[PDB]
């Protein structure tokens, strides 16, 4: 089943040997996801899931080598016998070709039927375990699917797509929003399908189209500006899905190096170009263990925002959140609040819907914890500045503005009284001398002939442009406005 | 344990 | 290694056959934890962890039987071959006697050395896996320990205690507070040891004594009123540790019946008498699937509070929380708020400490979510009562009182501005006509010679006895008082 | 997934 130009690259005995398989498979026209997944799942298993070495399995072997830092003597790596990997591969392929026969699916010249795609979906879906928790670590790979029958929400879609490549259908691809996954197929790849569940609720819309979610202007579907993958991007996804987590507090060094390396590989080949989030992931990784001759983290977060704007109508939230993070951690309040504000700038043109709970929570953390904590910390650092910069106060306001605009036209109310207390308290963190140097102008003249300035877009935030800039912050009042 | 892949 | 009066009760082919082993083992003087754990772990495994039936293991067999409700035809149960169970047993015993030799531990007539106990601890602790998540489901039993080397925080202590019974030491027992576990040993069992970690942080105080935590008046250690187990109570614990959860939303019917049955068994034998929490667990279970000829849930919650008061200086929180729950779910606001108030009545004589985070959160949920939601729901049920009963308003105040008294004398502040918004909003849920029919008296004369009334114990809550009873609730004011 | 045993 495997081609010989692949076989030869085995066996793999180090992180580097793995990279070779990826650099090499990535230079073909049709990179084998099933193969790459399996290798990745296999490695990730003995490295993160079951680190104790079996001494009674003469087929499984490990490979010694000097340990990275002065700490330690020898580290062991799971040798990927061609035999083991090829056996899994075959087993997967059998399941598929043997549970679906293309005999009855006439494909007019390189297209797949909606019945065929929904079938391959079902094949994989019914192949899934009955007894497991859908949020657990290390069930993303097909290694997982084939070995344990366990696969996580995103993993299922990846699986369906790998399955199709196995059947030869080369028009089916992974669709990736920031919090979901589905499939795109047809000529020019404009036809879509739901293949996996979303969120805690096993509520699926399998066989249905995304059209309805894009329509309702929810963030799950990114107003139609979601990623449409190609084999090369899908390989990126896979590399991003590598979970180096041994424990809630422990991480596998080798799995980190491996995932960091493989991302660069993908970067040099330019395949990260349309994947903002992957650029972020690479960023964060570097911050912790930089590699020589490579760009700074900060450089990368931006390459990420660049990508967002260019290829996705700047409609993606995470590339700001990623950057906001970096500063917040690196105690750079100014730059942090800026980026959080840029975030709300995107969110404002959406609607908060049922399935958007993930992002709701991500703002709620910023609004009600992370921010009131950088501020608290700032009120103590001057007493022993930025807490006295108006532009920072505008950043905060603009942030709240976006969040108010979001709420507008939405099914569920975003704001409730609990948001208020931390608004009131964050304002109060700024001296009235400062909260007044900010020009809250609506607009002089439009168009053009031939302190800092701030214009509100939310009717809510507009109605308070005065209360925010008082010398005494009217608690009781701001509350009753913010909620309505 | 599990994030959406590449989440921040 | 096993006695013959046990062997004979095998093999087990139904829930009932399992109960027999427990009823029978429970009538001995020294019930075998290692045996009972293993049976329980074994059963719980094929029922909840890996439900797919292996057809290539001629040693493992399953047993058909009619399915409980009209739904379904046949249910299968994991036959517990004497062989399988005895093999595990022996393996455990080997680990222990072979990793610790009592040859060098002179026990003066039925006592164990602090060095011996700390050793058996270490034996088990070093036997533990390096790679796993400490909060995952189904790693409580020794089945887990021996099979996978995975054991959860409480599981570890249970293990240490089972290990000692194996070595013959019959003075070592399980100490159980509401959120922790450690060991008690010595003559009269007043000597104590830490054997397991607590909370997310792998921070252990192994080898150290509880004395310091009891001293600091934290809830982890219950001011010294924690349970001191005996073999019979320890068997209860085990039955309480049974996790019927197949999935975040799915539960194993058979594991529920089994755990419900085994609790009754324990109840009839009177062994639940000093275990408040177990009485609660039994309660909740019944509410969902009652058994004929057995007491009501409500009956049981009280038998539970009874036990608390009798045997533990009424210093346990959960037996109220358990009852509060029942009403809240059964939409009985009056009775609910009462019980939540009784809860704060206990908490008030403690201090909020580092490791008490579990209970903090449990109040924060009541205070800031559950309650403001019963109230919200009540403001809509009359509009189409209890929202107009002063005694309910006193319940709420007394609840907040206790929580304020708790904060007093504490390292970390309990109250912050976020608690305030839901205080203000819950007050505002009550008409001023009602908030004034409550008599907030400090005290007429003490002792005794030969609307509803409410006395505050917290200096904070006292200083506001007026603001709470205004016709207009001063938002700005209540906030600035509640936090200080 | 995991509560302390018999928690409410």
């Amino acid at each position: 089943g495997l081609k010989a130009a692949q076989k030869t690259l085995f066996p793999l005995r180090s992180i580097d040997d793995v990279v070779r398989l990826f650099a090499a498979e990535l230079g073909r026209e049709e990179p084998d996801l099933v193969l790459l997944s399996l290798v990745l799942g296999f490695v990730e298993h003995f490295l993160a899931v079951n680190r104790v070495i079996p001494t009674n399995v003469p087929e499984l072997t490990f490979q010694p080598s000097p340990a990275p830092d002065p700490p330690g003597g020898l580290t062991y790596f799971p040798v990927a016998d061609l035999s083991i990997i090829a056996a899994l591969y075959a087993r997967f392929t059998a399941q598929i070709r043997g549970a679906v026969d293309l005999s009855l699916y006439p494909r007019e010249g390189g297209v797949s039927s909606r019945e065929l795609v929904k079938k391959v979906s079902d094949v994989i879906w019914n192949s899934l375990s009955r007894s497991y928790f859908k949020d657990r670590a290390h069930i993303q790979s097909l290694f997982s699917f084939i070995t344990g029958t366990k696969l996580d929400s995103s993993g299922v879609a990846f699986a369906v797509v790998g399955a199709c490549q196995a059947l030869g259908l080369r028009d089916v691809h992974l669709a990736l929003s920031e919090d979901h996954a589905w499939v795109v197929f047809g000529p020019n790849g404009e036809q879509t399908a739901e293949v996996t569940w979303h969120g805690k609720g096993n509520e699926d819309r399998r066989g249905q189209t995304v059209n309805a979610g894009v329509a309702e202007r929810s963030w799950l579907y990114l107003k139609g500006s979601y990623m449409r993958c190609d084999r090369k991007m899908e390989v990126a996804f896979m590399v991003c899905a590598i979970n180096p987590s041994i424990d809630l507090h422990t991480d596998s060094l080798e799995l980190l190096q491996l995932q960091q390396k493989l991302l660069w590989l993908l970067y040099d080949l330019g395949h990260l170009e349309r994947y903002p989030m992957a650029l972020g992931n690479l960023a964060d990784l570097e911050e912790l263990e930089p590699t020589p001759g490579r760009p700074d983290p900060l450089t990368l977060y931006h390459k990420g925002i660049a990508s967002a704007k260019t290829y996705y109508r700047d409609e993606h939230i995470y590339p700001y959140m990623y950057l906001a993070g970096y500063h917040c951690r690196n105690r750079n309040v100014r730059e942090a609040l800026q980026a959080w504000a840029d975030t709300a700038t995107v969110i404002q043109d959406y609607n908060y819907c049922r399935e958007d709970e993930e992002i709701y929570k991500e703002f709620f953390e910023v609004a009600n914890d992370v921010i009131p904590n950088l501020l608290k910390e700032a009120a103590s650092l001057l007493e022993a500045s930025a807490l006295q910069d108006p532009e920072c106060f505008a950043h905060l306001l603009r942030f709240y503005d976006g969040i108010c605009k979001w709420e507008e036209g939405s099914p569920t109310p975003v704001l409730h009284v609990g948001w208020a207390t931390f608004l009131v308290q964050s304002l109060g963190r700024f001296e009235g001398q400062v909260r007044q140097k900010v020009r809250i102008v609506s607009g002089t003249v439009a168009g053009t002939a031939r302190g800092p300035v701030l214009t509100f877009q939310s009717e809510k935030m507009k109605g308070m442009k005065e209360l925010l800039v008082a010398t005494k912050i009217n608690s009781s009042a701001i509350k009753l406005q913010l909620t309505a | 344990r599990w994030x959406f892949p590449a989440r921040p």
